[PDB]
């Protein structure tokens, strides 16, 4: 009598534009400086919508 | 003066072995000096004022 989803994913209709994880990963003097030292920011970027 | 430090992540499988860690404060330091020295001078003939 228990019902589970199977595969299911986060991100359903999310339409992602671009990467901000990768926008971070990769910023030498970009806007995204502010968040290098960030430590927990790639666990917060992925359940930090709902 | 005294800067602010980085976030560390939390892992307590690697803190069984790192209990007692040094981190140092990362402070900075300033030094002044004296560098002016002067006199002024004049002279009076009161004498020959006269």
């Amino acid at each position: 009598m228990r019902i589970t989803f199977n595969d299911v994913k986060t991100s359903l209709g999310i339409t992602e534009s671009y990467d901000i994880v990768n926008a971070i990963r990769n910023s030498q003097g970009d806007n995204f400086k502010s968040y290098v030292p960030l430590a927990t920011a790639n666990n917060v970027a992925e359940v930090g919508a709902g | 003066y005294t800067d602010i430090t980085k976030e560390k992540q939390y892992d307590a499988e690697e803190a069984e072995q790192k209990v007692f860690e040094r981190e140092m404060p990362n402070v900075k330091t300033l030094f002044h000096e004296r560098n002016r020295q002067g006199f002024y001078h004049q002279t009076i003939q009161d004498d020959s004022l006269k």
